[PDB]
RNA sequence: GCAAAGAUCUAACGGAGAUAUACUCAACAUGCAACGUUGGAUACUGGAGCGGGGAAGGAUUUCGUGCCAACGGCACUCGUA
RNA sequence: GUCGCUGAUCCUUCGAUGUCGGCUCUUCCUAACCUAGCGCGACGCUAAGGGUUGGAUUGUUCACC
RNA sequence: AAAGAUUAUCCGUGCAAAGCGGAGCGGUGGGUAGUACUUGGUACGCUCAUCACC
RNA sequence: GUGAGAUUGUGAAGGGAUCUCGCAGGUAUCGUGAGGGAAGUAUGGGGUAGUACGAGAGGAACUCCCAUGCCGUGCCUCUAGUUUCUGGGGUUUGUCGAACGGCAAGUGCCCCGAAGCCAUCGCACGGUGGUUCUCGGCUGAACGCCUCUAAGCCAGAAGCCAAUCCCAAGACCAGAUGCCCAC
RNA sequence: UACGUCCCUCUCCAAACGAGAGAACAUGCAUGGGCUGGCAUGAGCGGCAUGUCGGUGGGGCUCCGUCCCGAGGCGCUGAACCUUGAGGCCUGAAAUCAUGCUCAGGGACAC
């Protein structure tokens, strides 16, 4: 299959891992969101911004380099 | 066989027959790997990486590790060692109100197996270190100085305060 | 009075008694029927369980909504070093069953085979097979071997070989045992003379798993389940729990019999041993027969996934370690824990259904870590995510002063 | 069966209560378990207190020196014995 | 017409055999509701191997939706 | 379960007819060179070396 | 014959008789299988086919494919549950002069959390033949007509028996085999 | 008599206790290193000391500027700590595992 990126952290999700979620207020271009970890889903529920969590790709790209 | 049944000299002979004969020779005969490898097409069928004792940071193929260690006279009565004990793996999921006493018993058993003694005396500094965070808060690691003595042998075990436990190994002082 | 409402009973009465198995190895209680038309061949092999993982494949099945689509399937990995053949036995039919005629032993045996006759091999005299060894090569011993082979030829109807495992070649640190496992393997096909010829040809030699089994066939598995000790009735038999306000406990069978018969019957559930039972399991399809890593490092590389990697996951198989020999990949699960020895057997049931005849082609084999939620397939992938770390900076600043 | 009231550890001293051995044997694998006092450590009661004084009831149970047969449902070198 | 397969007594037990219904669990029967075969849309023969449910009101068994 | 001066040579054969057959070459250690096997551990050709059976 | 005892109620030593049992097995593998247990079972769809049958209306079925319900035996790759790894972090009241380190609140409380265990809340697997009943026939008389029966044969049920599957020599296996002792 | 078996001792695919599977100077055990994973950026310093660039704070004291009090913020810092124990991996593919301890094992049967 194809490898998918996690919605919150952009961790790579390989075939047979993770969990997919579809919200009621769905976006037409991304009906389904993929989560690599329960920790990532919990942060997304609490509505944190990935750019402030130091172990995410967003944070690493804006700060480290 | 029993060393009080056979003489000490007889017991020595049986050990020698196995140690130098049919074990040491096999080693010298299987040396023939050099003869075969030198003839084997270079590269070519060189897929014989491990065999021949030609490899980086590997074991001595053909003999055990214990058969190569240096043997020495028995250690003297008075001897001093320094060691680290990993108490965390010994006290996992133990009932909370029993952790410090059980730690005392485990330390005694560890030192007793090491030094072949039944009389292991805990110094005040070590007892205080083991108890200094209450009955449930025993530290994960401890560093001990062990001194053996003869009056009947016994040990005195005491604490060695350290700043970090990283990189330290068992020493004889 | 009849019961008000009805349900099926709990548990299968054909698996009684629920007692501990007599031995730890799986032994085949029967072998597939002998068809004299075929070429002589062996019918089983011994392997060791090392963890499981999962794969991806496309499905070839007309009429199914999953036709030509990718599915994920879990698999079990079993390590299979070659076996060694040490003896030949024969059996004759009698009105009371099969009887052993004799045994032909090989001229030389291994130390690992001979260790199986002792409890303390190192501190012993180590004299097993010494008299047989010296007698078998004189003039009379040769005559006796000829005699027993002729008795096999005249009177035998079943031929089996004695084989044993090679733990020194297994090279595993958590399998503590050093004495070999021994078993009889029946020779099927041909006539009695052809069977004897094959068994005599492969004496004192070793046999690989790929010479007994092929990639896309199926097999039966004989093994012993995991033990759980003394278990209560709710877990052992699956009966229902009682209501909360029940005096004297809830995890019981309420009524264990009627007034008549004035007895407890063998059909009622009671507390006792659960687990450590022998089982024979039927149709396990072979997905891959893998070569040794020393010979071919790219064990888990497929045609569609060109990444170079071995069958061992990052961090090793939990509680087992590295797979270093030949191995087999089976679809699904098998009874027993990691590190236990099991027997593969050629199948008994008909193999004519579409699912059993299908040809299998793997597309992806998972090698992420089984500790935690593994998200990298290789160490190189992990090193691409994290750049250089502080430990690496220290290593590269203290390995350059020299 | 002796499971409510959270819990003890360590050294020295004391004591018949030990470090108690036939050959062989350096020490482990052939004397275990348990106690009083002092010092140190760790906890508990938590002022409606396992604090300090009285009435009713009890009557020497109070103090010192000894002793350890019986009694203190385990133990004692200790005791309201 | 024909021919077959609740009561009444007081034998045991008053120096005591724990009295309704439900829950749980096992087993047996056939006078066959379903599943399996036959003969004639319904009716009959063989067959007890496997199965035969969730709820409202009522302490109810029954009954009724 | 085996068949024979009353169960007191060996295979072959049908409880036959015939046909064989009866220093050597085994277990162990020492050199010596190539091979086979999953490749450290076993076999195999020469060669002495102590025990052997007959 | 050969060894060891004892001869058991009033002292200490000597030698006689009888009695008793010891005089051959031990230890370690691979198998056989009498007997006993015993299990798989339902529903839907496809196509067969809008075909056969029918004035029309309407409207079948077997081989063979694909799923699902229940039941059974396991397993832990994934997803979900569980934490006294008191793992890492956060946070309240008290407390060691402060910081550091912590500690008390019988696990203070909150989040995340490996390994292990575990769910029709996840995943895997669930075999073959003989006979014979109701019944359908064939040859065939009694009763030279006739008749599936009187002899005799053939097909035939989710029944019964066996096998596959589980236990297995008080079923006392001169079944085979490694080593030591005895003869 | 001998071959051997059991206890003590060590390991955990077994386990209420027996019984089982193993080992019996062995990378066996211990400690350390590396991996794999968990949490989420340690203590201390200083905003000029970190990696030819980039360097706080609502407010408030003192004698213009300068020196101080201040929750939180930034840098060193994907830091620090933990990682086998009822019992994860590596000393035998490749590219990377090191040291330390054992110094006649003891007892009972076999008899
Ligand atoms: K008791
Ligand atoms: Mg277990
Ligand atoms: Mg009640
Ligand atoms: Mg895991
Ligand atoms: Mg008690
Ligand atoms: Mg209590
Ligand atoms: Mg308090
Ligand atoms: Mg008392
Ligand atoms: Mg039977
Ligand atoms: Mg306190
Ligand atoms: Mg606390």
């Amino acid at each position: 299959m194809r490898t998918i990126e996690c919605e919150f952290s952009h961790f790579a999700v390989h075939p047979g891992h993770g969990r997919r979620y579809v919200p009621f207020a769905f976006l037409s271009t991304k009906p389904v969101l993929t989560f690599s970890r329960p920790k990532c889903f919990a942060l997304y529920m609490r509505k944190k911004n990935p750019r402030f969590i130091p172990w995410t790709r967003t944070y690493r790209r804006i700060h480290r380099k | 066989m029993k060393g009080k049944v056979l003489g000490k000299e007889k017991k020595a002979a049986i050990i020698d027959a196995r140690k130098k004969a049919a074990e040491s020779r096999k080693n010298r005969d299987d040396k023939r790997w050099k003869r075969v490898l030198a003839n084997m097409d270079e590269e070519k069928r060189k897929k014989f990486h491990g065999v021949g004792n030609t490899a980086k940071n590997s074991r001595v193929r053909g003999a055990t590790r214990a058969s190569l260690l240096k043997r020495t006279g028995r250690k003297p009565d008075a001897v001093s060692m320094e060691a680290t004990i990993h108490l965390s793996k010994l006290l996992k999921k133990k009932t909370f109100s029993k952790r410090a006493p059980l730690a005392i018993k485990r330390i005694k058993a560890f030192v007793g197996r090491l030094m072949k003694t039944k009389d292991n005396r805990i110094d005040a500094s070590l007892n205080t270190y083991i108890w200094h965070k209450g009955v449930k808060g025993v530290p994960g690691r401890v560093r001990v100085l062990i001194q053996r003595k003869s009056e009947h042998f016994y040990t005195v075990i005491s604490n060695v305060p350290v700043a970090s436990f990283k990189g330290l190994t068992t020493k004889t002082v | 009075s009849h019961c008000k409402f009805e349900h099926p009973r709990h548990g299968h009465l054909g698996f009684l008694p629920r007692k501990r198995s007599r031995q730890i190895r799986g032994r085949a209680r029967a072998f597939p029927k002998d068809d004299a038309t075929q070429k002589p061949h062996l019918t089983s092999f011994m392997v060791f369980k090392a963890g499981m993982t999962h794969i991806v494949r496309d499905v070839d099945r007309p009429g199914s909504k999953v036709n030509k689509k990718e599915v994920v399937e879990p698999v079990t990995i079993l390590e299979a070093p070659p076996m060694v053949i040490v003896g030949i036995v024969g059996y004759r039919q009698t009105p009371v069953g099969l009887k052993t005629i004799g045994t032909v032993w090989a001229h030389h045996t291994s130390v690992e085979f001979r260790r199986r006759y002792y409890k303390n091999w190192k501190q012993s005299a180590q004299l097993a097979f010494s008299r047989q060894k010296q007698f078998a090569n004189t003039k009379e011993g040769k005559v006796a071997e000829a005699r027993t082979l002729n008795a096999f030829a005249k009177k035998a109807s079943v031929i089996r070989v004695i084989a044993h495992t090679q733990l020194r070649k297994l090279r595993n640190h958590r399998v503590g045992v050093k004495k070999a496992h021994v078993q009889e393997i029946q020779v099927n096909g041909g006539s009695v003379a052809a069977k004897i010829a094959l068994a005599k040809s492969l004496l004192e030699k070793e046999v690989r798993v790929d010479s007994v089994f092929q990639q896309s066939e199926a097999c039966d598995v004989c093994s012993v389940t995991k033990g759980h000790g003394t278990e209560g009735v709710v877990k052992r038999w699956g009966v229902a729990c009682l209501p909360r306000k029940t005096h004297r406990g809830l995890r019981k069978v309420a009524c264990i019999g009627a007034w008549h018969p004035a007895r407890v019957m063998y059909t009622v559930a009671r507390a006792g041993q659960h687990g450590y039972h022998h089982r024979t399991q039927l149709n396990k399809k072979i997905y891959q027969i893998g070569r040794s890593v020393a010979v071919e490092p790219n064990q888990a590389t497929t045609t569609y996934d060109l990444t170079a990697k071995t069958i061992t996951p990052m961090g090793g198989f939990v509680g087992y370690g590295t797979v270093r020999n030949d191995y087999v990949m089976l679809k699904g699960s098998v009874s027993g824990p990691r590190r236990r020895v099991m027997t593969l057997r050629r199948p008994m049931a008909p193999q004519t259904s579409r699912q059993l005849k299908e040809k299998i082609v793997l597309k992806f084999i998972d090698t992420s870590s089984k500790i935690g939620h593994g998200r990298f397939q290789t160490k190189k992938e992990k090193n691409q995510w994290f750049g250089p770390l502080k430990k690496d900076r220290i290593r590269r600043e203290e390995r350059l002063r020299k």
